[PDB]
């Protein structure tokens, strides 16, 4: 209610957020993943997943 | 060149022929500009820009 931004910035930052809620204890979290060097299991999230619609699609890939 | 004239090309102003008449084929400038893009209706809101972050820009816009 006290916010004047649109639901782009506004999407945006939601998922900013959503993925740190995940920088907390526990496996599965991107503490223990850094831990143990796993970094690729960071690329299947599904905080990412959830902000990718976000992206430019003509140079995601890049 | 310019139209009105466009039957002619000036070359350090040595005004040089066409061996044809054109009154449309010249008329279509739109992607003579630039090189994967095309010209529109004017629009203030839209941002200015340079040539080289034209790659990072995406369709619609």
């Amino acid at each position: 209610d006290l916010a004047v931004l649109r639901d782009e910035k506004t999407a945006i930052t939601k998922g900013y957020e959503a993925l740190i809620k995940r920088l907390g204890t526990g496996d599965n979290d991107i503490p223990s993943l850094i831990a143990k060097k796993d970094y690729l299991s960071l690329y299947n999230l599904p905080e990412v997943k959830l902000m990718a619609p976000l992206i430019r699609p003509n140079r995601k890939g890049v | 060149w310019s139209k009105a004239d466009s039957s002619k090309i000036y070359c350090h102003g040595i005004a040089i022929r066409v061996p044809l008449v054109v009154g449309d084929e010249h008329m279509d400038t739109s992607l003579a500009l630039l090189e994967g893009f095309s010209v529109c209706e004017n629009d203030p809101r839209a941002p200015m820009v340079t040539r080289q972050d034209l790659i990072d820009v995406g369709f619609g816009q």
